[PDB]
């Protein structure tokens, strides 16, 4: 059995940690909703 | 149940201890998560029940109590924030510039960040705190890291 617990307000935060790259990827989406790399 | 707007954890007891299977968004009385988190099952909030209203395995999305309410879109230019809610850890804002998933049916924002699978359905925000989609459907890359589609529904 599954339950929910509130974890926070949905708010932009000034001086949040700023990380991650911005990759451009060719992808395919199948009927089961799984993405795959089209290489 | 609790029906204040905000970001929730999705928990199960069907395993060892209490396990966080995913995350979701409460907005205008509707609970929004990814289909792979709940597999379309009912949810408890207090002694309240939340019943599935809308779902799509291909979009990997599901709404509870009503129709999908979140319609904001990535601009295609500006940084965004993942409001990542990881298992056993406090909600945290991580700011990033999305790349792109190029598909035959169009381009889609993507966010290049690793977190446990129980993070799934964390909301992605724009500068005005609007939810532009849910994190935790995407693709593994050469490095073995995850890259997630910015996955948005449609509001009728
Ligand atoms: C379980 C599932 C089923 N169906 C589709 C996608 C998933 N998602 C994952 O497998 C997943 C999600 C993440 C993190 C971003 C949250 N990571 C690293 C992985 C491997």
């Amino acid at each position: 059995d599954m339950y929910i617990e509130r974890a926070g307000d949905i708010t932009w935060e000034k001086d949040a940690e700023v990380t991650g790259n911005s990759p451009r990827l060719d992808v395919a989406l199948d009927e089961s909703g799984d993405f795959s790399l089209v290489e | 149940g609790e029906t204040t707007d905000g970001v929730y954890r999705v928990m199960t007891r069907r395993l060892l201890g209490s396990t966080q299977v995913g995350v979701g968004v409460m907005q205008e009385g509707v609970f929004h998560t990814m289909w792979h988190v709940t597999k379309g099952a009912a949810l408890r909030s207090g002694e309240g029940r939340l019943d599935p209203y809308w779902g799509d395995v291909k979009q990997d999305l599901v709404s509870y109590c009503g129709p999908w309410k979140l319609d904001a879109a990535w601009d295609g230019l500006s940084e965004v924030q993942l409001l990542a809610v990881p298992p056993g850890e406090r909600a945290k804002n991580i700011q990033t510039l999305p790349g792109i998933f190029k598909t035959k049916d169009g381009d889609i924002g993507a966010v290049a960040l690793d977190y446990p699978a129980g993070t799934s359905g964390s909301p992605i925000l724009d500068k005005c705190g609007r939810v532009i989609g849910l994190y935790g459907n995407g693709v593994v890359i050469k490095n073995g890291s995850y890259v997630s589609a910015i996955t948005q529904g449609k509001r009728e």
